[PDB]
């Protein structure tokens, strides 16, 4: 059961090992395009937070979820921000959603007084006003019901089957991590030039011990030139110090 | 507790100059001994912060919300509990209820409908209990629900010498609600205005509401004469500004400058 | 019209005759394919359906296989009753519409 | 035991109307989708469309705008109404059932076939 | 009109459903049966206008 | 006089600027519903004919 486009459900995902291999192997995909990351390089980075949206839209409008578009599903229902990260996984689902009798359980908003900033929601269904004199009771002339139902049939071609859509959005390397792909820890060493991979932050140097106090809501220190030079060991809670060979 | 009363002696709220309060950590990365320039929504230096006092007089009006609010409370008897956020507050649109009385900080985004002022005088009679807990007549359908550890509590009642000074900033950016908190104890400023000091707030919660909010009113808890703890809360509005912030050697903020007030600045 | 089939087929009794059906991603590249055999003055019957199971009441000598994006049906032990027209079916989806397209057909007979 | 019966049809003028019935017995009528198919002489086969036993129906887009369905889940009958005929639509029609889930499935029942033609 | 505006007519019976977006009027009399009839009303003949 | 149902008149409208606002501001209008596009944005669409 996927949501309607105008009342989409956003889900948290935290404290788990994320493997996208069991996902990208799905042959019947029709689209897998990523903006800030590449689809094949998602198995070595740890994300601060992951949110997985969901809705079902008509096949013609699957191109409209990308940032910077406009229309009746990109300004009145669900609008992505201009600086989007993460990526969208869209695939045809004509077998499940569509029905021969005519599926009538998917709505979308048509009339709104003004647009909406990204990632906003509106369950309100008060009658839209178009004329000078407000109406009441039932809608009609100069005032309309804001929601109209999709009509899905298996007859219609591409552009009218429902493409199920799920969108993953995640901030990259600004906070303590909770979710990322499998890896094998390799102990810890000090005062020996090594190749450290701390939560996806590659580099090279020697890791001494430091006495600078980290506030509880911080993980990475920085210096003038905007380069990380103090990290918190993910397993223990020691504060290290990265300096070049 | 819901009785048609009217007789609202809505005294006009007063003015004060919010000297330097309301600044916060903008980025979650450690720094030390450097000056950093940030561009955010800040409470301008020396702005007409609006002061409300609750004691024969009593008020809690609905105030506008426009791009974040700085809320500073001086209170010892624990009489101001929570907040309500919304666009119409009439059970037709989603709204936030934030309450942190006794059990846990509860944040609920749902359809809510509200009465005028549920109480008898403040509470009957001297011990807390459960009474008219149905502060919601109903709630059709809603999504968000959050519970967490409560903030600092107040024990017993004290008149004057209000050591507690709470200050919060609420900011709404791109479907995210950011609440930054800071509790400064031992305040001996008996005369009136907020102290001439400095305190940078710390992040407390950053959570995905994704709704539309435009107005809020604070939540607070016989012929003549009554004992009630006096509460003084100040409200200020935030503007898009650029600040220059100083971090000392320990990684904490000492002072900041606003680059638009004075040509010296 | 999208489905391509040989115009006709033939073969001596006792031989093995192979019939192809080549489509595309829309027709065969995603879903199952069916094979249908039509006899003069008779209703259509079933030869292979689901591509991994054979119906009841039909000899299993009708060998079937999928070669990538094509279907192949091989027949051994040819007899008189084998003379029939063969079609290949596959639910197809197109940019203008979608349907239950049948194959062009292939007339299989012996002189 | 299980078999579908149709209506015998004769010559029809071009642009006329045809009402073809399909009566099924020996199985639960309101459990299987219905496929109607049309075969033209000297050509392959083309399925007319798909019908729910109790509800609406769906049609091939090429043959839409001229075919009408009505259902009656009381005496177990399914009807085609056809209009705006031409001399090039003379063909044979079959009414058949399918698996209860439609699409990918087994088609054991089949139509007896009814002929439509134009001549004078 | 109070006196009666009878200049608008609509069609009851037709041979088959008309092609959408047509602007052709036919004055031919409709016949219920196959046998053609014309002139006066007779067996299985009725006016469809 | 409007044409009757059997011979509904068809008129060609093109190469003109159509302002529906003045049309929409009439008193005795009773029914007005649209399907193809939103009836509140008829002044921003361009069509061949
Ligand atoms: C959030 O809600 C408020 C209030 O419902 C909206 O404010 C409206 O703004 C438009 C344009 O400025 C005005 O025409 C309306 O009169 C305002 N509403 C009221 C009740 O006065 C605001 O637009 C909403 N947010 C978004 C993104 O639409
Ligand atoms: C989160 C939030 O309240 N954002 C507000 C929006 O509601 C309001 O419509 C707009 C005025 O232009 O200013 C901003
Ligand atoms: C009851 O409420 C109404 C609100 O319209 C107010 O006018 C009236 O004065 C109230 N009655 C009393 C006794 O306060
Ligand atoms: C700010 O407060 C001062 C002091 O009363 C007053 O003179 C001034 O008009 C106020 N400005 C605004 C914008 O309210
Ligand atoms: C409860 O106490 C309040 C004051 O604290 C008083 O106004 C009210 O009348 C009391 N109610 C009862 C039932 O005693």
């Amino acid at each position: 059961r996927f949501a309607s486009v105008y009342a989409w459900n956003r889900k948290r995902i935290s404290n788990c090992v994320a493997d996208y291999s069991v996902l990208y192997n799905l042959a019947p995909f029709f689209t897998f395009k990523c903006y800030g990351v590449s689809p094949t390089k998602l198995n070595d980075l740890c994300f601060t937070n992951v949110y997985a949206d969901s809705f079902v839209i008509r096949g013609d409008e699957v191109r409209q979820i990308a940032p910077g578009q406009t229309g009746n599903i990109a300004d009145y229902n669900y609008k992505l921000p201009d600086d989007f990260t993460g990526c969208v996984i869209a695939w045809n689902s004509n077998k499940l959603d569509s029905k021969v009798s005519g599926n009538y359980n998917y709505l979308y908003r048509l009339f709104r007084k003004s647009n909406l900033k990204p990632f906003e929601r509106d369950i309100s269904t008060e009658i839209y006003q178009a004329g000078n004199k407000p109406c009441n009771g039932v809608a009609g002339f100069n005032c309309y019901f804001p929601l109209r139902s999709y009509s899905f049939r298996p007859t219609y071609g591409v552009g009218h089957q429902p493409y199920r859509v799920v969108v993953l959005s995640f901030e990259l390397l600004h906070a303590p991590a909770t979710v990322c792909g499998p890896k094998k820890s390799t102990n810890l060493v000090k005062n020996k030039c090594v190749n450290f991979n701390f939560n996806g932050l590659k580099g090279t140097g020697v890791l001494t011990e430091s006495n600078k106090k980290f506030l509880p809501f911080q993980q990475f220190g920085r210096d003038i030139a905007d380069t990380t030079d103090a990290v918190r060991d993910p397993q223990t809670l020691e504060i290290l110090d990265i300096t070049p060979c | 507790q819901c009785v048609n009363l009217t007789t609202r002696t809505q005294l006009p709220p007063a003015y004060t100059n919010s000297f330097t309060r309301g600044v916060y950590y903008p980025d979650k990365v450690f720094r030390s001994s450097v000056l950093h320039s940030t561009q955010d929504l800040f409470l301008p230096f020396f702005s007409n912060v609006t002061w409300f006092h609750v004691i024969k007089r009593f008020d809690n009006p609905v105030l506008p919300f426009n791009d974040g609010v700085y809320f500073a409370s001086i209170e010892k008897s624990n009489i101001i509990r929570g907040w309500i956020f919304g666009t119409t507050l009439d059970s037709k649109t989603q709204s936030l209820l934030i309450v942190n009385n006794a059990t846990n900080v509860v944040i609920k985004v749902c359809e809510f409908q509200f009465c005028n002022d549920p109480f008898l005088d403040h509470k009957n009679n001297k011990s807390w209990m459960e009474s008219e807990f149905r502060v919601y007549s109903s709630a059709n359908n809603c999504t968000f629900e959050y519970v967490s550890q409560p903030f600092l509590m107040d024990l017993e009642g004290k008149q004057g010498n209000f050591k507690n000074l709470r200050e919060f900033v609420f900011k709404n950016i791109d479907g995210y609600f950011k609440i930054y908190s800071k509790h400064t104890p031992i305040l001996v400023r008996e005369p009136e205005d907020l102290p001439q000091g400095f305190s940078a707030l710390e992040p407390l919660v950053d959570l995905p509401i994704g709704i539309n909010i435009t107005r809020f009113q604070t939540l607070l808890a016989s012929s003549s004469g009554w004992t009630a703890g006096a509460a003084a809360y100040y409200v200020g509005y935030l503007q898009p500004r650029t600040f220059l912030l100083k971090y000392n050697e320990n990684g904490t903020i000492t002072d900041a400058v606003d680059c638009a007030l004075d040509p010296l600045s | 019209s999208v489905l391509t089939q040989p115009p006709s087929a033939s073969g001596t009794p006792g031989q093995r005759v192979t019939i192809p059906c080549s489509g595309s991603s829309s027709n065969i590249g995603n879903n199952y394919v069916y094979w249908y055999q039509q006899l003069p003055g008779t209703a259509p019957k079933l030869l292979v359906y689901g591509n991994n199971q054979r119906p009841s009441g039909v000899p299993d000598r009708f060998s079937v296989s999928k070669s990538g994006t094509s279907a192949s049906l091989a027949i051994s032990g040819l007899r008189s009753e084998d003379e029939a027209d063969y079609y290949c079916a596959a639910w197809d989806d197109g940019l203008s519409g979608s349907g239950w397209v049948f194959g062009g057909g292939t007339k299989l007979t012996v002189l | 035991q299980v078999q579908l019966v149709q209506s015998g049809a004769e010559v029809k003028k071009p642009g006329a109307s045809l009402k073809v019935s399909c009566r099924a017995s020996g199985y639960t009528f309101t459990s299987h989708f219905i496929h109607w198919v049309r075969q033209a002489p000297g050509q392959g086969l083309e399925w007319m469309g798909i019908i729910n036993p109790s509800g609406g129906a769906s049609y091939a887009q090429n043959f839409r705008d001229r075919v009408t369905m009505t259902t009656d889940p009381s005496t177990s009958t399914v009807y085609m109404e056809l209009g705006s005929l031409r001399s090039e639509d003379t063909a044979v029609y079959y009414c058949a059932r399918a698996e209860g889930s439609s699409w990918l499935g087994w088609f054991d029942p089949w139509g007896q076939g009814t002929l439509v033609t134009v001549s004078s």
